[PDB]
């Protein structure tokens, strides 16, 4: 598959990981790519937050969807 | 200073003033402003001086302390007529009840 | 045979790590600030990958230290 | 007898020893023997009794719960003290045991109102009465029972006192118990053949319960019968709007209304309907009351529809009669108003107002602090819109409850209150000036105020509204910058409305005089060129420029020969020398001579 | 005698008072000796020692003026056709009387009169407020119309040269003003009534009579400065006849209907005139116009409607073959020409400006059916065309005077990014090859260029203007590391390089042809990057083999050549040193690049023939046939 | 620049035009019939004579002076100047 | 002309492209940058089919430097909402420390943040909230008791229901389809 | 069952309060164990405060929790007062 992830900046950098992965390893590969920690960053699909614990077969996003990183945050 | 006074010949009263105390041909000059006189032929009495026409009023004992405004002083006078003069006739005010 | 006596060209020039912007100021990194630009700076590096503006990290430096990315430590030497 | 009631002064070694002039040696309000019957001084006592008993029954004045209360026997104070020594040693003694005070009271209700039970049977077993009550009629029963002091009450009424013993308020002993719940008691009367009546008002005593706030007493009420439908209905309801007023508990209102609905609607057969006005209120939001079941369900999302639904049940159940209404209505307005919202607030406090001014008598506590909160209101509000109809609107208002007030026959209301409400009026007047208009409204204020001005009204020391604009004591009212009296504006509208540049005060006090006792001279200046006098006489022999200080006559603000002319120095000579002038001279000279005296 | 008060008879007094008062109202003589004695008197009167008689004074005064007022209007209306002649004859009397009267009477006035109704606001009055009062009484009750009827007649005489009595028409109509004793709110609303209404009737009535016989017989050229003419009449007629508050109302009226009344007519000459020059005639309709509420919008779509087509005439047809200065000269023209003609016929008016403008914007951005919009490239070319100079032709001045005229014509074109561009892609093939006219003026070009239109703009120009000015500084203090380097320095060829940014220089085409490299270039290049890392790092410098142009001395002919040549041909000549002969496969293994470029390279070398040919393995040679310059 | 003034008794005062133009009745004479001698037959010669004093210090001491001394006035012509100035101003 | 407008304006130019679900800044008069509005579309999945919730945004001086503040028009039931539709992102809170969360994980300000990561934070906090510290008590309450109900007690999905049913019918009624589609929610 | 309390001493002080308790109650067990008086004692938990009256059972306070007491137009107006009594 391929997923090209928006990041804090204007400009989306794809990944490429595999189809069926873990957030573990999305968050991992993003932080490769751009330093930001995994404890730190916090991945939206399309307005529902994506837990740590699951797999990406849980969320069925085909191979051209988007996902947009925001920091972490409670109310 | 400006002194304040009362020129007074019979039924008559003239209010004028002075500058500091200037010489007495002034006051003559003014007098016959006011009445068409002429100066060679006025007396100038005071109480019982008679005040010589070629001074001051400093040493003619007018200050600023005697001839306030409020309650101005008098000085006399009396034509001299082609005769001879007047005997200084000032006649009083009426007499209050 | 032949030869040559003199020879000219020019050549281009441009950092080596991301040549990305700014993500304080958000401007290009070969830009004034908008301080700067309200009237000759230099830019600044991290230890990190990121490179960061000079008076942007400066004035949260005022503030604290870190990376705002990564709540780690600030180098400021390259 | 210095230090005798300066202290406590036990001093056996001394004061013990120390014909009897001091026998009833009382100074002060004040006498040696209620200091030595208040703190418990055995030995003072006795030596006072022993020495003379002549004053036994000499009243004074004390202050034992913080104010001050003059009038109070020995026995009273020592009743109310709890020290039981000097209470059976003086009713050894022979003191008379019915002894009132200034205001009716008796010992035996200071007794019960602190909870002293041996006392209160020692009292009543020697020939004590029970029906004495005070001047409002307040039984000692009801003081009783308003308390806890679920001992003395069963005591009490075995002595054989009365229970139905309506006041001037018309107020029984039940209302006091169901002030304060006390449901053992509720028990013990109920069982005691007790009657169930209403007041002033019209409350019915569950009625009262519910407004106060208790949950047990209502729910008793609810059961135990003699009460149709309507009446725990109204009781529920009354509840809950209490429980949304008061407090602020919201999951038990709707608890509330959901079971008095439910009872309401009961059966088909008996359907009850709900009475509601034809007219819709503007400061109400035009809400009604949800007649419907399912409009119930859902309401705890909009907190707003339930202040509104409780506000209208309050107004209705109630009525205008009782001040908790509008109490309660201004408390809402407050609210919203700490909320940063400003534009309801205006609306609910002027329909507080106008209920409490269509109710009342003239010149109360409450309508009077109702104005105040409108005056910070405004004060704030323009402090870092304002409309002119609204201001207006108020200002009207306060002119009618002054108007209504000096219009009473018999005249008795003191300046004291008169005083909060002509400062009102001016600080709302200057309020008012602070703020652009057009020319009719213009007009209007204009109208309005030379209509209160000619109404001719009367302040502390018999002072003009004019009198008032120009003295530095009238703006004790508020504190932020509301022109700080006195100033140039108020007093420049005032003179160019009409009012009198000579008028005078019980010390013949020209405004002049009040100015220059506050300086000024501006204002001083301002009144001058409007047809005041300069040479005006006070009381004494004193002029306006003799009450200057050094500043005015330093800065030479006033120049006296402008405003001087010949008959007034002839004026003042004739005066100061007394000569006979009458009969001699034209009439309006004499008035004048007469002035300038 | 004392003034302490005393029982007076009040007959032999009041009939001493009526003859004072009666020679006095009606301005006769009166001595000093008896004018002075009536004083007192009434004094007495105000001080009698019972029942003062104040209220009977007053009455007894109030009841003599009504019999006077009666008396004299009796008079009037008597005598016939003399009226407002004798009007002014009682008026000038009686005013002065009543003025002189009322100083009697001071001791009411201050007393037993200032107890009046205070500003609250017909039961007490004070007495020349009376007298005016009762003649007041005389001016509305008895004759008002025949009096408003006779004044408009004599006002009437208008398109006559009569003149009427000037000093009696002012006085009668500034007589109905003198209320000004009540005049507390309202001091004008009896003149305003009475005079302004039928006035402004009667003149409006008499202009649209006026204006219908002048343009019965006339065109619409000598029309303006016929009513220019009446407007100017009316003015002063009206300054002699009514009072200082009734101006504006009379002329707006009589500009209202003569003007507004025929605004359709005047539209069809405004468009003929618009289109010929009539500079006088433009003035006179523009002063007519600026009168009107809504007339103006017409004459200015009509100008810019002129202005648009004498633009496009201008500029389109005049194209010649291909010159940009011909279309800045004609738009500069026009817009000179219409401001001067703006600004000296039309009194700077801030309306028609915008209309130049909108029309100049429309002129400047023209585009064909089948066309680009080709303002910002002929715009362009003008501007290197002005600063190259490389060649005489001009001077070192007036470009900047041409600069500055320039900007006016660039603040109008839409749209300035394709401008952006073309100007930094020329700005940049000028600034490498160093043939700009010195310096200092491109400097002038940047800052005008932020001054006109922003920083954003020029942030992109000053960066290379930096940079171009700082290349020759270090090359200058760079060039000491080959003497200090320590070991010596075989470098034969001599260098000039210029280092340039990424994004500023806007030709950062991706390469795609790896080119060999010369034997001694290969040190030079290792020496130079040796050395640029050592005096700054963070930076990885690409080279470029389509600009690096060097030259070639050859001394084997018997003419000696410099050939200024880039570095495509110096490699072919590289190849060549090898071998007199070299084919086309050796040509094409020597480097490695698109085979398109070597065949032009090549194709350019057989141009004038330095080389021979004796494809895919053609074997070209020297050749010394080949001579020049 | 000077108007004479007659007493009641035939004494003549002559004051300046602008001293005497302070009172209010003597501005309303000398503007009527013409534009210098004013005849009063009321007045004595003991009142009019302070009259013209008091407007001499009302002229002179009208804004300048820091300290005005009192105007001196004895009590048996009060009940006769009180009238006088009443009638004038 | 300073810094915090240069900021915002520049958002703003890069803002009008198409975001994915919240984007529709409305008629801002450009004379004040500092006040915007913005819409919310709602989730496809979650508990507000079709929504359209409008807000309001006020910018601090210092935008870069201090956060700025969210305000909600339309009154919701969210257990992280005062009454005032104001809210409690953690990220809106000034950079100091008096026991609330970690510092250092990025649960305050930092000048990285942008209206975009803004946004889409808002929407993940009407998704999912938290129990931990409530903003009013009631719905707190009735967010555990349906949480643990799993769908046996529906007075919460009332209440959206009906607050989502009005807020459709003005989105329906200006000018907006409000997608609910999966399909048209994505950009 | 237990829960700490960071008082202006900074001392924690251990009070066994269950979730079946009230901000009255917690109120209550302080002044027994130092008696601030209420009219000043605060309660800040997470940095947004306690309504009296709400239990904790409904504010999610669980085991070796933390709260601090530092301490801290308008409502001018008073109920009616007037009776006998
Ligand atoms: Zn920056
Ligand atoms: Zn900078
Ligand atoms: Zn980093």
């Amino acid at each position: 598959m391929q997923i090209f992830v928006k990041t804090l900046t204007g400009k989306t950098i794809t990944l490429e990981v595999e189809p069926s992965d873990t957030i573990e390893n999305v968050k991992a590969k993003i932080q490769d790519k751009e330093g930001i920690p995994p404890d730190q960053q916090r991945l939206i699909f399309a307005g529902k937050q994506l837990e740590d614990g699951r797999t990406l077969s849980d969320y069925n996003i085909q191979k051209e969807s988007t996902l947009h990183l925001v920091l972490r945050l409670r109310g | 200073m400006d002194v304040f006074l009362m020129i007074r010949r019979h039924k008559t009263t003239i209010f004028t003033d002075a500058k500091e105390s200037s010489t007495v041909f002034e006051l003559k000059r003014i007098v016959e402003g006011i009445l068409k006189r002429p100066p060679d032929e006025q007396r100038l009495y005071k109480d019982d001086q008679l005040l010589d026409d070629g001074k001051t009023l400093g040493e003619c004992g007018f200050t600023s302390q005697t001839a306030r405004p409020q309650a101005p002083a008098t000085v006399g006078l009396a034509f001299r007529a082609d005769d001879t003069f007047e005997a200084l006739c000032i006649e009083p005010f009426s007499s209050p009840p | 045979r032949f030869e040559v006596k003199k020879w000219n060209a020019v050549a281009l020039w441009a950092w080596d790590i991301v040549v990305d912007n700014c993500a304080i100021c958000r401007n290009h990194i070969m830009d004034l600030c908008i301080e700067c630009q309200a009237n000759e700076c230099t830019v600044a590096w991290g230890v990190c990958n990121h490179a960061f503006h000079f008076h942007c990290i400066s004035r949260w430096l005022k503030t604290r230290q870190v990376c705002p990315l990564d709540n780690r430590e600030w180098e400021f030497q390259k | 007898t210095a230090v005798f009631n300066a202290a406590r002064d036990g001093k056996l070694r001394l004061l013990t020893k120390l014909v009897s002039s001091l026998i009833s040696e009382k100074t002060n309000g004040a006498t040696p023997l209620l200091m030595a019957a208040r703190y418990g001084h055995l030995d003072m006592v006795e030596f006072l009794l022993e020495q003379c008993s002549a004053s036994i029954e000499v009243g004074g004045s004390v202050n034992f719960d913080g104010e001050t209360i003059e009038g109070a026997p020995p026995l009273w104070a020592a009743s109310a003290a709890g020290h039981l020594k000097v209470v059976q040693s003086l009713l050894n003694h022979g003191a008379s045991v019915n002894n009132t005070t200034l205001t009716n009271s008796t010992p035996l209700r200071a007794a019960c109102f602190d909870g002293h039970l041996e006392i209160v049977k020692y009292l009543v077993e020697h020939k004590a009465d029970l029906e004495v009550s005070n001047r409002h009629g307040h039984t000692c029963l009801m003081i009783s029972c308003y308390k806890g002091h679920k001992e003395i009450a069963q005591y009490l009424l075995e002595k054989g006192a009365d229970v139905n013993r309506k006041s001037v308020k018309g107020n029984t002993a039940l209302h006091d118990c169901a002030e304060s719940g006390s449901l053992d008691i509720m028990k013990m009367l109920l069982m005691y053949c007790a009657k169930m009546e209403k007041d002033g008002y019209g409350m019915t005593p569950l009625l009262s319960a519910s407004v106060t706030g208790h949950t047990n007493i209502v729910d008793f009420l609810t059961h135990h019968a003699q009460t149709s439908k309507t009446e725990r209905i109204n009781a529920l309801e009354l509840l809950g709007a209490t429980f949304v007023d008061k407090k602020r508990d919201l999951l038990g209102a709707l608890k509330y209304w959901k079971k008095a609905m439910n009872m309401r609607y009961s059966d088909r057969t008996n359907i009850i309907s709900k009475p509601v006005p034809q007219t819709l209120i503007m400061a109400y939001d035009y809400a009604k009351e949800v007649n419907s079941a399912e409009e119930l369900e859902g309401l705890i999302a909009d907190p707003d529809e339930m202040r509104m639904q409780a506000l209208l049940i309050r107004e209705r159940i109630l009525g205008p009669s009782h001040p908790d209404t509008s109490y309660y209505i201004r408390y809402r307005g407050a609210v919203y108003a700490d909320s940063g919202n400003f534009k309801r607030c205006i609306n609910l406090w002027k329909y507080a107002l106008d209920m409490q001014q269509s109710n009342l008598d003239p010149l109360s506590p409450m309508t009077a602090s109702s104005l105040l909160s409108f005056a910070e209101l405004f004060s704030f509000m323009l402090q870092d819109t304002v409309t002119f109809d609204d201001l207006m609107g108020i200002l009207c208002k306060s002119v009618l409850e002054i108007e209504r007030a000096i219009k009473q026959t018999q005249c008795p209301a003191d300046p004291l209150q008169l005083n909060k409400a002509l400062s009102i009026i001016l600080h709302l007047i200057c309020l008012l000036e602070k703020v652009p208009c057009t020319l009719e409204q213009d007009h209007f204020k204009k109208q309005t105020i030379y209509r209160f001005l000619k109404l001719h009204p009367r302040g502390k020391n018999n002072f003009s509204p004019l009198h008032l604009a120009v003295d530095k004591n009238t703006t004790c009212v508020g504190r932020y910058p509301v022109c700080k009296f006195p100033s140039l504006q108020v007093t420049a509208i005032l003179i160019e409305c009409g009012a009198d540049v000579n008028v005078r005060d019980s010390d013949d006090n020209s405004p002049l005089h009040i100015a220059a006792l506050n300086n000024h001279p501006d204002i001083m200046n301002l009144l001058i060129k409007s047809g005041a006098h300069f040479d005006a006489t006070n009381l004494h022999k004193q002029t306006a420029s003799d009450l200057l200080d050094e500043k005015e006559i330093a800065k030479n603000l006033i120049q006296p020969i402008n405003h001087t002319t010949l008959q007034c120095l002839a004026a003042r000579v004739i005066v100061n020398h007394r000569i006979y002038y009458k009969g001699h001279i034209p009439e309006k000279l004499e008035t004048f001579v007469s002035l300038h005296r | 005698m004392s003034l302490k008060p005393r029982v007076v008879d009040f007959d032999e007094t009041w009939n001493k008072l009526l003859t004072t008062i009666k020679a006095v109202v009606m301005l006769e003589y009166v001595e000093r000796a008896t004018w002075n004695d009536r004083f007192s008197d009434i004094y007495a009167l105000c001080v009698a020692y019972p029942e003062p008689l104040g209220e009977r004074l007053y009455t007894e005064t109030k009841i003599f003026l009504e019999n006077h007022v009666r008396h004299l209007h009796k008079r009037v209306l008597e005598s016939e056709e003399q009226v407002l002649v004798m009007y002014h004859r009682y008026w000038e009397e009686y005013s002065k009387g009543a003025d002189y009267m009322d100083c009697l009477y001071r001791y009411l006035n201050t007393q037993f009169i200032k107890k009046n109704k205070l500003t609250e606001a017909e039961p007490l009055m004070e007495i020349g407020e009376l007298a005016l009062d009762m003649w007041r009484k005389l001016m509305v009750e008895p004759l008002q119309a025949i009096l408003i009827r006779m004044l408009l007649r004599e006002i009437k005489n208008d398109r006559g040269g009569e003149d009427p009595n000037q000093k009696v028409i002012h006085g009668v109509i500034n007589s109905f003003v003198h209320v000004e004793q009540y005049k507390k709110k309202f001091p004008l609303k009896f003149y305003q009534e009475i005079f302004e209404s039928p006035f402004l009737t009667e003149t409006g009535e008499y202009y649209k009579q006026e204006a219908s016989n002048l343009l019965q017989e006339s065109n619409c050229s000598q029309y303006m400065e016929k009513v220019l003419g009446r407007l100017k009449d009316e003015e002063i007629r009206c300054r002699k006849y009514l009072h200082p508050s009734s101006y504006t109302k009379v002329i707006h009226e009589c500009q209202q209907r003569m003007v507004a009344d025929h605004l359709q007519f005047l539209h069809a000459e405004c468009h003929n005139i618009i289109r010929q020059e009539k500079k006088n005639d433009m003035a006179n309709m523009y002063v007519l116009l600026r009168a009107v509420s809504t007339g103006l919008p017409h004459m200015i779509q009509e100008l810019q409607n002129h202005i648009h087509d004498e633009g496009l005439r201008a500029t389109s047809n005049l194209t010649q073959e291909n010159m940009p200065t011909l279309f800045v000269e004609s738009v500069l023209e026009v817009h000179g020409k219409f401001v001067q003609l703006i600004n000296t016929v039309l009194n700077g008016d801030q309306h028609f400006m915008s209309a130049l403008d909108k029309a100049l914007t429309s002129v400047v951005n023209y585009r064909e059916p089948k066309s680009v919009c080709k303002a910002p490239e002929l715009l362009a070319k003008y501007c290197d065309n002005l600063l190259k100079k490389s060649a005489k032709g001009m001077t070192e001045n007036e470009v900047e005077d041409r600069l500055t005229s320039f900007i006016t014509v660039f603040k109008y074109i839409d749209d300035k990014d394709v401008f952006q561009k073309f100007y930094a892609r020329m700005l940049a093939k000028r600034l490498i090859h160093g043939l700009s006219m010195s310096m200092d003026s491109e400097e002038a070009m940047i800052n005008k260029l932020k001054q006109a239109c922003g920083y954003e703009f020029t942030s992109k120009l000053h960066r290379m203007y930096t940079d171009m000015s700082v290349s020759a500084d270090l090359n200058n203090k760079f060039n000491n590391f080959i003497k200090n380097q320590d070991t010596v320095i075989d470098l034969g060829i001599s260098f000039q390089i210029y280092v340039l940014q990424a994004g500023a220089w806007p030709l950062t085409q991706a390469p795609s042809s790896t080119f060999a490299i010369p034997q001694e270039l290969e040190k030079s290049v290792q020496m130079f990057e040796l050395f640029y890392s050592q005096h700054f790092s963070g930076r990885k410098l690409t080279w470029l083999h389509y600009l690096c142009t060097g030259e070639v001395k050859m001394n084997y002919l018997g003419k000696p050549y410099v050939a200024m040549v880039t570095t495509y041909q110096m490699a072919v000549l590289l190849a060549f040193n090898n071998s007199e002969t070299v084919s086309y496969k050796e040509l094409q293994d020597s480097t490695q690049m698109n085979e398109k470029e070597l065949t032009k390279t090549i194709k350019s070398l057989l141009d004038v023939k330095m080389i021979n040919h004796d494809d895919a393995e053609s074997s070209f040679s020297l050749n010394m046939n080949f001579s020049s310059k | 620049m000077y108007v004479k003034l007659i007493s009641s008794d035939g004494h003549e005062f002559i004051v300046k035009r602008e001293h005497a133009l302070t009172s209010g009745t003597i501005k309303a004479m000398l503007s009527g019939p013409g534009q210098n001698e004013v005849n009063f037959r009321e007045i004595p010669s003991h009142v009019l004579s302070k009259v013209c004093m008091y407007f001499t210090y009302k002229v002179r001491y009208t804004n300048s002076s820091t300290e005005i001394p009192e105007f001196p006035i004895a009590p048996e012509i009060a009940l006769e100047l009180l009238m006088a100035a009443n009638f004038l101003d | 002309m300073t810094s915090s407008q240069k900021a915002l304006m520049l958002e703003l130019k890069s803002l009008q492209e198409e975001p994915v679900e919240g984007f529709r800044i409305t008629l801002v008069d450009e004379s004040d940058l500092y006040n915007w509005e913005v819409a919310i579309f709602g989730p496809p999945n979650t508990l507000y089919e079709g929504g359209y919730f409008k807000a309001h945004i006020k910018f601090p001086i210092d935008y870069p430097y201090s956060p700025p503040t969210f305000r909600f028009l339309t009154k919701m039931w969210h257990p992280n909402i005062y009454e005032n539709g104001d809210v409690c992102i953690s990220i809106l809170h000034p950079p100091v420390d008096d026991p609330q969360s970690g510092e250092l994980p990025s649960e305050r300000w930092n000048p990285t943040q942008n209206v975009r990561t803004i946004l889409l934070s808002v929407i993940s906090l009407l998704n999912e909230p938290n129990t931990f510290s409530p903003a009013n008590v009631d719905a707190s309450v009735m967010f555990r008791k349906w949480r643990d109900s799993k769908g046996k007690d529906k007075e919460y999905a009332e209440i959206i229901r009906k607050q989502v049913s009005a807020t459709k019918a003005e989105a329906e009624k200006d000018g907006v389809k409000v997608p609910t589609t999966l399909a048209e929610y994505c950009i």
